[PDB]
């Protein structure tokens, strides 16, 4: 059951490259594509993300997309840059100018057929394609505008396959341009319609984890991307290693998405420990479990206590008491049962994987479908309106052929989404 | 922390229990439909016993014994006593009784009637109630299930007043089937002199709405054990313990041991406790008779605080420890 | 001699089937290569064990079994397991992508594409039977294949084998091992569609097996392997009468006449004793009286429920090992004086008793200790309706908000099928209520 | 407490003990519903492709 991975634009390719570095290490694959591991678990489900070439080389089933060459040149020169299939680098030269319209309608439109050609070649080599994972930001032009253009074209050609995204949401605190709320609002509606699962990663949360928890006085995008790649490794653990729960993209969606539009997840990771003598301290299962549910370990800058969990998937990695994992997971639900909707019984699923991530003896990864995610879309909507009420910065988009009505419609669509979440934050049983 | 749910809002007894539980700071009240509870204060009718004890990681306890209705329904109690060899038709402490359906042992009652009246050995039977000496008026009143039983014509009468009464005893059965008799009983007394030909029913509600002397001898037509014991000593040269309580304890134990195999939760996936209200009558020879068993009893206002705290200590905290007013009837 | 064909559907059905056929071979002295040194009739026979095993000219004893799963990884471990030599490729059917825990995907979308193949492979087995009596069908309630494809197959079997009996071994979902939030939906949907097509169904609640493994085998976190070896013991006790000489439950029809007086109320409760940890060097051997008494403990039942608060319609005691009728009767007499056992008025208060002198076989290396005598009680009690009440309650909670319903409608299922199935379960609970009080 | 119908063989025996006496869809109908569901899938997919065409 192959998954096809797509990474688009600057943010998508920098986080995507780190992800492939992380999981390549977990599966024993060096930058040469040669396996040098010690456990057969590393290869059991290796074909989910890797193709096998002659000589028993393993090639990531990854397509790298950008409208300018800069970031992908860096990837090709990066640590694991030589592991990607050269033909899977698809790029233009003009850039997208942090402009959703350029990504979605003009510059992106000229390149998208080339990307779909590579997607089709990868998909054709799958004897049981699960679907696609896309990594991108929503605040820029290529990842946001061309990324959502790609998602729509892929759905048209592969309508019965799962579409999953890791979507980096912009925040004014970690921002490149003032138009990010426009790009993000336009993209969210695309995701509402055309993905099955979207992991919402807020750069605000990432920055605060680095600064407040990890004690990094000056976080960089690189530091932010460390957290994201480790989180992506965690939430895909059940896809990449033998297991029973959420072992493929569709069973995961069936467990996590009770209503089709409410498929935006808050990911979390534990432990998050400051570097120093504290980093060698052993974690216990109770501490690991309490930290994985702590808001400060979540990455969508939403307070889960402001809403309710529709569904939760938890993944524990490392050698630990599986009996004690069950105990502590039940303790969390039975102690704070008010934060789990009571009309979805047994809505918290727990997986355990014996292989721990690099740099940790034990870790836990959290995937929550919480109505509190409405706070994230409320923030974007407020920032959108503050500018749109004065039509500020719109000429960048009308110059690419867009009309104001499309903005009005994206605004209404996100307000609808927010009110849909509010419908279930109060619904009782 | 421990969690519980409240599902009988009209229960005065467990309203006080839940308020004590919250007042410990170690219990939280969940919504009544939240399944992740340790303790259920269940509804009176159709308590969903089949959904208890299926929550991984939760020890679950409920304040009712499934199957205890057999003992706490008029017709059921008669059937249980007459058909259980542990209690026998030859049961000395339960008045002669029969079950009759309107619109069944109605034939057997008439047979024992004909024998009673033709001997002239007193023939008054009780049945929204009415006492009659002719069976015609008794069987006539029912067809508009019921039970008719021998009316104790020679009750013990308190003096002064020539007053009839009944004794309520509260009994707590915990999850180990320990039987705890609350040390404090209460006599629901009639304020009217007992007329042999409203003064026959000692119900607190009837004695407040239809009674002329409500509350003149004792506050609320309720005489507690200290005063009654003192009376038996002064008037009859005996004690409450000797003349009455030994029989009450005997009867309580017989009834509850009889149904233990049917209702015990010893090896069940959930646990039960329940509070019972046994009603007794005392005749002029100081013989105690069981009248009925209530499965959802209230308490005397002066005793609510003491008994409810006792319920937390014996029934709830014994299963869910935190960080004697009862007499244990042994087996 | 009349043949029985076993069909194993989805992961739970296939892995339980593997456990059972492993145990059968141990019980009948059939080695993993299919040979049976005690079978002196080469290449043929009409013995009791031929009900479940055909024979090749080379003397291989081949299970009369078909395995079906919508993904290949579970059945691929049958193809390479210890007893791989027992089965030929025609018996193992696998698809590409599974039903994603979605009854509609298993029943409509994916089932429609594979049903004809499965029936063709069953037809091949049926053509080898001189007098096929029917089918034993193993499946979970909770999986999309176990729920959705099973109900489709059961419908077609009623059409293609109208006079044949069909028995079920059904895995009822438990959150402690369950894999999907929507399993209550799949359970109600498949029960509704299968009800009129099944003559007798033995439900096994994973919760009960899980707790028996934790308490009696002292396994702290039971796996499917532990669970299935215990389930295979129960299944083996139930089918032993079809596979060995005897006079009780010698054909599938007798299961119905002995255990199911009313067609819709066809879910007998199984209770099994003793379950003894093999890591114990010495365990006091339990008497006939003690293992029989244990048949009335909820802790030993395949479904946790309280038979004291229901009524029995039939009761069968199936003993294996050193058991003589005299001790059974003396045990029953005592138990009748101590326990609450109430039959419905129009049924006789009694027990049909079967004794097989061969004690239970245990898998070498397994968790179960060898015992000198064991018993499985099959009682049709209304108390098992507690399990329906639990499932229907969880259904009601989710369906009131239409949670996850779009997954089913998206596969071509109509929303009305949900409420139709739920009303059927409401009528079932009402039926048990009518019989039980 | 009476024993009835005692059968004895080399492999075991069976008997009954009494403590107290007593006091469809056709093939075309199935394929009709399967094809109806499949047409609902085809309709929903046609609507989606139409939406994407817009
Ligand atoms: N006792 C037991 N239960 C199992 C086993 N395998 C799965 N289950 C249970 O079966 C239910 C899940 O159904 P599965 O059989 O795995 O699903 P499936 O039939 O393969 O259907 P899909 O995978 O959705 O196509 C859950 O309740 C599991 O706990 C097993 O080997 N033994
Ligand atoms: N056989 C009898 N002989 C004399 N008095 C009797 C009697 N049976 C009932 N009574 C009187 O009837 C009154 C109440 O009737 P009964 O106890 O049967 O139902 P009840 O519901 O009123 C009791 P409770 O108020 O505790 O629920 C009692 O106080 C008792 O004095
Ligand atoms: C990653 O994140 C941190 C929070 C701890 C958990 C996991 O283990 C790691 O090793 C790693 C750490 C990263 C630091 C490296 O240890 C070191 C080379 C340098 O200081 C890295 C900078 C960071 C911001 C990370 C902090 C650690 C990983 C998910
Ligand atoms: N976490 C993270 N965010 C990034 C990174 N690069 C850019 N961003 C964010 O992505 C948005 C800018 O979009 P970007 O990917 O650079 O534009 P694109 O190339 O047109 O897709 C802003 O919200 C930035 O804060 C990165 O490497 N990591
Ligand atoms: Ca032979
Ligand atoms: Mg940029
Ligand atoms: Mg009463
Ligand atoms: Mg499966």
């Amino acid at each position: 059951r192959e998954i096809v991975h797509i990474q688009a634009g600057q943010c998508g390719n920098q986080i995507g490259a780190k992800f492939w570095e992380v999981i390549s290490d977990e599966h024993g694959i060096d930058p040469t594509g040669s396996y040098h591991g010690d456990s057969d678990l590393q290869l059991e489900r290796i074909n989910v993300y890797y193709n096998e070439a002659t000589g028993n080389k393993y090639v990531p089933r990854a397509i790298l997309v950008d409208l300018e060459p800069g970031t992908m040149d860096s990837v090709r020169s990066g640590p694991f840059g030589q592991i990607f299939r050269p033909d899977n680098f698809v790029f233009g030269q003009s850039g997208a100018g942090n402009n959703w319209a350029k990504g979605h309608y003009t510059e992106g439109a000229e390149l998208v057929d080339s990307v779909l050609d590579v997607v089709r070649k990868e998909s054709e080599s799958c004897d049981c394609l699960q679907g696609f994972q896309l990594t991108h930001s929503l605040g820029g032009g290529t990842g946001s505008g061309m990324g959502t253009l790609l998602i729509s074209k892929i759905r048209e050609e592969y309508p019965d396959r799962i579409m999953n995204t890791f979507s980096v949401m912009p925040s004014p605190k970690v921002s490149d341009t003032v138009v990010e709320p426009y790009n993000a609002t336009l993209s969210v509606h695309q995701l509402v319609e055309n993905t099955d699962e979207t992991y919402c990663i807020d750069n605000e949360a990432l920055y605060d984890i680095c600064f407040r928890t990890l004690k990094l006085t000056t976080p960089t995008y690189g530091d932010l991307n460390h957290l994201v790649s480790a989180t992506m490794s965690g939430v895909t653990t059940c896809l990449r290693f033998p297991g029973q729960l959420n072992a493929d993209l569709r069973k995961l969606a069936v467990n996590m998405v009770p209503f089709p539009r409410l498929h935006f997840f808050m990911p979390g990771f534990a432990p998050l420990t400051s570097r120093g003598s504290q980093q060698y301290r052993a974690l216990t299962v109770p501490e690991l479990t309490q930290q994985m549910f702590d808001s400060k370990n979540m990455m969508a800058a939403c307070d889960p206590r402001h809403g309710r969990y529709l569904t939760v998937a938890a993944i524990f990695r490392g050698r630990m008491s599986m009996k004690e994992v069950d105990e502590q997971m039940l303790n969390v639900q039975n102690k704070n049962s008010s934060y789990f909707v009571e009309w979805i019984p047994n809505n918290v699923k727990t997986a355990v994987c014996d292989i721990p991530p690099r740099g940790l003896k034990m870790s836990a990864t959290f995937i929550g479908n919480s109505t509190a995610i409405q706070e994230l879309f409320k923030r974007i909507s407020e920032q959108f309106t503050a500018m749109f009420r004065r039509k500020a910065f719109l000429h960048w988009y009308t110059g690419e052929g867009m009309d104001e009505m499309e903005f009005t419609e994206a605004e209404s669509n996100m307000n609808d989404l927010v009110s849909e979440y509010q419908q279930y934050q109060d619904a009782t049983a | 922390m421990y969690t519980f749910v409240v599902r009988d809002e009209n229960s005065s007894v467990y309203a006080e229990v839940s308020r004590l539980l919250l007042a410990t700071g170690q219990w939280k009240r969940l919504r009544k439909d939240n399944p992740r509870f340790n303790l259920m204060l269940g509804e009176r009718n159709r308590l969903p016993f089949g959904r208890l004890g299926h929550e991984p990681g939760l020890v679950q306890l409920v304040n009712y014994y499934r199957g205890a209705d057999k003992l706490c329904r008029k017709a059921s109690l008669v059937k249980l006593i007459k058909t259980s060899p542990e209690l026998s038709e030859s049961c000395t402490w339960f008045p002669e009784s029969y079950v009759i359906y309107p619109t069944d042992e109605r034939e057997v009652f008439l047979a024992a009637y004909n024998r009673r009246r033709e001997g002239r050995e007193g023939n008054v039977w009780i049945a929204g109630i009415l006492i009659s000496s002719e069976a015609s008026e008794l069987l006539d009143f029912i067809d508009e299930v019921h039970v008719i039983q021998k009316y104790l014509e020679k009750p013990l009468l308190l003096e002064p007043g020539h007053r009839k009464f009944d004794i309520r005893s509260w009994v707590l059965v915990d999850h180990l089937y320990n039987i705890y008799l609350y040390r404090e009983g209460v006599l629901r007394t009639s304020s009217e002199p007992y007329n042999s030909a409203t003064c026959h029913l000692t119900n607190h509600c009837i004695q407040k709405e239809y009674s002329k002397n409500y509350g003149r001898y004792e506050e609320g037509n309720e005489m507690f054990f200290e005063e009654f014991n003192q009376y038996l000593m002064d008037a009859l040269n005996t004690t409450l313990e000797n003349s009455i309580l030994l029989q009450i304890k005997h009867i309580i134990r017989s009834c509850l041991m009889c149904i233990e195999p049917a209702i015990s939760t010893k090896h069940l996936h959930y646990q039960s406790f329940q509070l019972f209200g046994f009603d007794f009558m005392v005749d002029e020879e100081l013989k105690v008779w069981l009248i009925e068993v209530n499965g959802a009893p209230a308490c005397a206002q002066k005793l609510y605080a003491e008994l409810c705290q006792g319920i937390v200590d014996v029934a709830i905290s014994s299963v869910f420890p935190l960080a004697s007013i009862f007499i244990k009837l042994h087996h | 001699m009349r043949e029985c064909i076993s069909i194993h559907v989805g992961q739970a059905g296939v892995q339980i089937g593997n456990a059972c056929w492993e145990l059968y071979c141990l019980e009948h002295g059939i080695q993993p290569d299919g040979q049976m040194p005690s079978d002196k009739t080469i290449g043929g026979g009409d013995d009791s064990f031929n009900t479940f095993f055909s024979e090749t000219g080379a003397g291989k004893h081949v299970p009369r079994a078909v395995f079906v799963d919508l993904e290949p990884t579970v059945i691929d471990e049958v193809r390479t397991g210890t007893y791989r030599q027992l089965f030929h490729p025609e018996q193992l059917i696998t698809g590409k992508e599974d039903a994603a825990n979605n009854y509609a995907r298993g029943h409509y979308t994916i089932g429609k594409e594979i049903i004809d193949l499965v029936l063709d492979r069953i037809r091949k087995l049926a053509d080898q039977c001189t007098g096929l009596q029917g089918f034993l069908v193993f499946h979970s309630f909770g999986g999309g294949t176990g729920s959705g494809f099973t109900s489709l197959l059961m419908e077609r079997l009623s059409v293609d084998y109208g006079k044949k009996s069909k028995l079920e071994f059904s895995i009822y979902p438990a959150p402690q091992v369950s894999t999907a939030v929507v399993e209550p939906y799949n359970s109600i949907l498949t029960t509704h569609t299968t009800l009129e097509h099944s003559d007798c169904a033995f439900m096994v609640d994973n919760e009960a097996i899980y707790d028996i493994c934790r308490r009696n085998l002292d396994i702290e976190r039971p796996t499917y392997t532990n669970l299935n070896r215990l389930i295979s013991q129960i299944v083996s006790s139930i089918t032993a009468s079809l596979r060995f000489d005897g006079a009780l439950n010698v054909d599938l029809t007798e299961f119905q006449t002995n255990l199911v007086p009313y067609p819709r109320i066809h879910f007998p409760l199984a209770t099994y004793a003793p379950v003894i940890s093999a890591e114990k060097a010495y365990h006091e051997q339990l008497s006939v009286a003690e293992i029989t008494n244990a048949c009335f403990e909820p802790a030993n039942q395949m479904v946790k429920c309280d038979p004291r608060h229901g009524k029995y319609m039939a009761c069968c005691l199936l003993y294996r090992g050193d058991v003589v009728p005299k001790d059974v009767n003396a045990a029953i007499a005592t138990i009748k004086t101590k326990r609450s056992i109430q039959f419905v008025d129009w049924c006789p208060t009694g027990f049909k008793v079967g004794i097989n002198y061969q004690p239970p076989t245990v898998v070498p290396g397994g968790d179960l200790a060898k015992v000198q005598r064991a018993v499985c009680m099959l009682s049709n009690t209304t108390a098992i309706a507690e399990a329906w009440a639990r499932l229907d309650h969880k259904f009601d909670l989710m369906y009131a908000k239409r949670a996850f319903v779009h997954w089913y409608v998206g596969e071509g299922m109509e929303e009305g099928e949900f409420s139709e199935a739920r009303e059927d379960m409401a009528a079932l609970e009402k039926d048990y209520e009518e019989v039980g009080v | 407490m009476e024993v009835i119908e005692l059968n004895k063989c080399t492999s075991g025996q069976s008997f009954e003990v009494i403590l107290k006496p007593p006091s469809d869809p056709s093939l075309e109908e199935i394929q009709k519903k399967l094809e109806a569901a499949e047409e609902r899938r085809k309709y929903q997919e046609a609507e989606l492709l139409k939406h994407l065409a817009e």
